[PDB]
């Protein structure tokens, strides 16, 4: 299929008008972010030669 | 196509994965890089058909309706001006849905202000928004009011002054 | 940067070899249609909202902070009065109470 | 078949067509006694960075 | 699917180390991937080849 870019949503924009929230979500979401790696070594002469 | 060439590589081991492990990681770390530029909306927001912004003009940055790339004129211009074993992938998202994307940010952005951003989109006029925003950088609202004519002619010369210095410069 | 919605806080939480940030935000939720001025004329003179917006239910008109609806009596105490109602385009006419 | 490791009684049974046994990296780390056909793991001597 | 960010960075890591230690069977061109091999089986001139 082609994907669908999301759900269409038309403004109902007018020269005097406004929507102000009534109410409120407090709403909490979770951000993973790495932070290091294994710390790995590797000698070098005994890799190649053993 | 030489056999013989391909049996002397085999002896290399496992290098043509690793090349190939990363060259497909970084196709799909440009789609990636896509996604996170320009698909930040769920929502794909459309401008009213008719442009009474108080005197704001923003047809050099809203769509065509006569194009059928459904780019804007500034966008069209942009567009015009970039000009044995190896493939091309064509992106995930084409030049037409990358546009759809902006123009739904810029409708966002238009219609509602930053309110689409934290939320829902709450309609606002956009005088209104203007007269926010001046109070964010600290100018009170009613300096925006006095000289809205002023303000919409000016935005309208800066951005026309955008697309003629774009057309003009190399 | 701190999550989806108007940032409150975070709270931290360690993972394997990465961090796990908690965002608590705000969003805004359960919005009504209301029609708005940029400006009260009252006795020739122009009124604006100090940190607010006038808003209307369809026949009062009232002041109310910009993220959640609480409305209030448009009063010289949340206005401030800024030239004549003859520059302002779209200003609208009700009157400003006075304590 | 020339190496340097620690040999361990060793639980792997193998097929009598089986000598040696390899790892990942194609070393030794099994082999079949041809006195006493007895299996043996050769797990490497200590390694470290001083 | 949750900490996929994380698990993608240890797969990268185990990944890249278990090919470092796959690339010591492979021979490169010369009669055995073993050095013990060569070391038993040539005389020095042909062995430093
Ligand atoms: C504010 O008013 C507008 C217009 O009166 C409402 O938009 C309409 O919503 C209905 C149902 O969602 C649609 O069938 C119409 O096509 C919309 N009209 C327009 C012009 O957009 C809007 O829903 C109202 N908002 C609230 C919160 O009540
Ligand atoms: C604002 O939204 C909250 C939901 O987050 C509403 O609280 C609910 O109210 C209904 C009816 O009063 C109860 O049945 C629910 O149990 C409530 N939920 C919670 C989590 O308390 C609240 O009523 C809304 N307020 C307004 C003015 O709309
Ligand atoms: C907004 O700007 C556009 C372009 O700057 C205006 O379109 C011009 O309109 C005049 C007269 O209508 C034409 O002579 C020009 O050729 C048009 N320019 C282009 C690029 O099409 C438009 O009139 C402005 N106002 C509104 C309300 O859209
Ligand atoms: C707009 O809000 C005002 C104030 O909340 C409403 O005025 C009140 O309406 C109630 C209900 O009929 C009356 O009992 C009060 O006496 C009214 N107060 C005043 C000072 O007049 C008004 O009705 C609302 N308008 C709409 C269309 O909802
Ligand atoms: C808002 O109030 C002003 C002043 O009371 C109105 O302006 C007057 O309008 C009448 C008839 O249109 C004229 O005869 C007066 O000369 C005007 N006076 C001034 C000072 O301009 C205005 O019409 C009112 N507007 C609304 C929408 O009620
Ligand atoms: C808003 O638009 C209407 C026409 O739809 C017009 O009558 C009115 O004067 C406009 N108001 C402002 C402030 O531009
Ligand atoms: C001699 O070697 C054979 C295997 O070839 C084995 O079966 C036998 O037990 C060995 N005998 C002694 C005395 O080591």
């Amino acid at each position: 299929y082609t994907m669908s870019l999301g759900a269409e949503n038309s403004v109902a924009y007018s020269n005097n008008s406004i929507a102000i929230p009534t109410n409120f979500t407090i709403s909490v979401t979770t951000e993973i972010l790495p932070v290091s790696m294994t710390k790995t070594s590797v000698d070098c002469t005994m890799y190649i030669c053993g | 196509d030489s056999t013989e060439c391909s049996n002397l590589l085999l002896q290399y081991g496992s290098f043509c994965t690793q090349l190939n492990r990363a060259l497909t990681g970084i196709a799909v770390e440009q789609d990636k890089n896509t996604q996170e530029v320009f698909a930040q909306v769920k929502q794909i927001y459309k401008t009213p058909p008719i442009k009474d912004f108080g005197g704001f003009n923003f047809s050099q940055i809203l769509p065509d309706p006569s194009k059928p790339s459904k780019r804007s004129p500034i966008e069209d211009l942009l567009f015009n001006k970039v000009t044995n074993g190896l493939t091309v992938l064509p992106p995930l998202l084409t030049d037409e849905m990358i546009a759809q994307y902006t123009s739904a940010l810029l409708a966002g952005t238009i219609t509602s202000g930053w309110t689409f951003g934290a939320g829902p989109a709450l309609q606002i006029p956009f005088p209104m928004q203007m007269a926010y925003r001046f109070n964010g950088i600290g100018v009170t609202q009613n300096v925006l009011y006095e000289n809205q004519k002023l303000i919409a002619n000016q935005f309208n010369s800066a951005i026309g002054k955008i697309q003629d210095s774009l057309s003009s410069t190399p | 940067f701190c999550g989806k919605g108007y940032h409150l806080m975070s709270f931290p939480q360690s993972a394997p070899h990465g961090v796990v940030f908690l965002h608590v935000t705000y969003v805004p939720a359960q919005e009504k249609n209301f029609t708005t001025a940029p400006a009260i004329c009252h006795d020739g003179k122009a009124h604006f909202p100090r940190e607010g917006v006038f808003v209307s239910n369809g026949t009062h008109w009232f002041v109310t902070q910009r993220n959640f609806y609480e409305p209030q009596i448009i009063t010289t105490d949340n206005t401030f009065v800024s030239g004549n109602c003859d520059v302002v385009i779209g200003i609208v006419n009700n009157t400003v109470y006075d304590p | 078949l020339t190496g340097t490791g620690v040999l361990t009684e060793s639980n792997k049974k193998f097929l009598p067509f089986q000598q040696f046994g390899r790892d990942i990296a194609d070393t030794t780390d099994a082999v079949r006694d041809p006195q006493t056909l007895e299996i043996l793991d050769i797990t490497p001597c200590s390694f470290g960075g001083v | 699917s949750a900490l996929g960010k994380l698990q993608d960075v240890v797969n990268q890591n185990a990944q890249a180390l278990n090919t470092l230690v796959k690339q010591l069977s492979s021979n490169f061109g010369a009669i055995s991937s073993v050095l013990n091999d060569i070391l038993s089986r040539l005389d020095p001139p042909e062995a430093e080849v």
